[PDB]
């Protein structure tokens, strides 16, 4: 026996928290992704600095 | 002089081998917020060796010692991929 105001507040609060949570989700996924990407570039460079270290 | 010189050279990419572990633990321990705040280090670390040369005169002992952390980097990097992809599967299912 809440009142409606009363519990419409707390179902916009939590559904609040909601998008909150899934933006912070997303936002680390693109940056995890970016990362992979990146480490796709960065092992090729460093296959090539392996091989010039043991070269000589 | 210069035998600072070699240390450094040595340093530099001990410094990236080490930052590569980093990664791949905080991976790892699902540690995912700092894994991304020391990735930043990791890429101004892989800078550093482009931006400054192997010096001259750096031994066959010493090369061979550095070309030890430059695969152990490769190592820790590719497993590293399979841990992100992973964690990017996961996130997709959380997202919907």
């Amino acid at each position: 026996n809440a009142t409606l105001k009363s519990l419409t507040k707390q179902y916009l609060s939590v559904s609040n928290s909601i998008d909150e949570t899934v933006a912070r989700y997303k936002a680390q996924f693109t940056q995890l992704d970016t990362m992979m990407s990146k480490l796709n570039n960065t092992s090729s460079y460093l296959t090539q600095q392996f091989t010039a270290m043991n070269k000589s | 002089g210069s035998m600072t010189s070699t240390v450094e050279f040595i340093n530099r990419w001990q410094r990236i081998a080490l930052l590569s572990q980093s990664l791949l633990e905080l991976a790892q321990r699902g540690e995912w917020d700092l894994l991304l705040q020391q990735e930043v280090s990791y890429l101004q670390s892989i800078e550093t060796v482009m931006e400054k040369q192997t010096p001259p005169g750096i031994t066959r002992s010493i090369q061979d010692m550095v070309a030890g952390y430059i695969k152990q980097t490769l190592d820790n990097e590719q497993l590293l991929k399979g841990l992100l992809q992973q964690r990017l599967d996961e996130l997709s299912s959380l997202i919907g």
